[PDB]
């Protein structure tokens, strides 16, 4: 339950939904936002493991 | 009320904004694939497990 609930966290970014950032923001900043989200989710998965 | 939500906070049901009705949404099927095989020296036939 903690692992599944971990998704909604912003991880310092402005939103947790990919489509909004992609269709509302330019790719150059989408790079760093996606990097933040990927780093957070990898950390969560490694902790669970 | 327009659209429902589950425990994990994901949409499940939606009311049609045109006709007054309720529908429920489930993601279509997905899974993993496994390959069952004997040794290569024995044969080259395999089986699939979805
Ligand atoms: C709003 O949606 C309703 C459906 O609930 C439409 O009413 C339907 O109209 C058709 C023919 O135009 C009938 O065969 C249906 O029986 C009607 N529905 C019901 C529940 O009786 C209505 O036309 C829509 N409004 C607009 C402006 O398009």
């Amino acid at each position: 339950n903690t692992l599944v609930k971990q998704l909604s966290s912003k991880f310092g970014a402005i939103s947790s939904v990919l489509n909004d950032i992609f269709s509302r923001l330019d790719p150059p900043e989408a790079e760093v936002q996606i990097d933040r989200l990927i780093t957070g989710r990898l950390q969560s998965l490694q902790t669970y493991v | 009320q327009q659209f429902g939500r589950d425990i994990a906070d994901t949409t499940d049901a939606v009311r049609d904004p045109q006709t007054l009705e309720i529908l429920d949404i489930t993601p279509c099927s997905f899974g993993g694939v496994s390959v069952i095989t004997p040794g290569t020296n024995t044969s080259n036939q395999v089986a699939v497990l979805y």
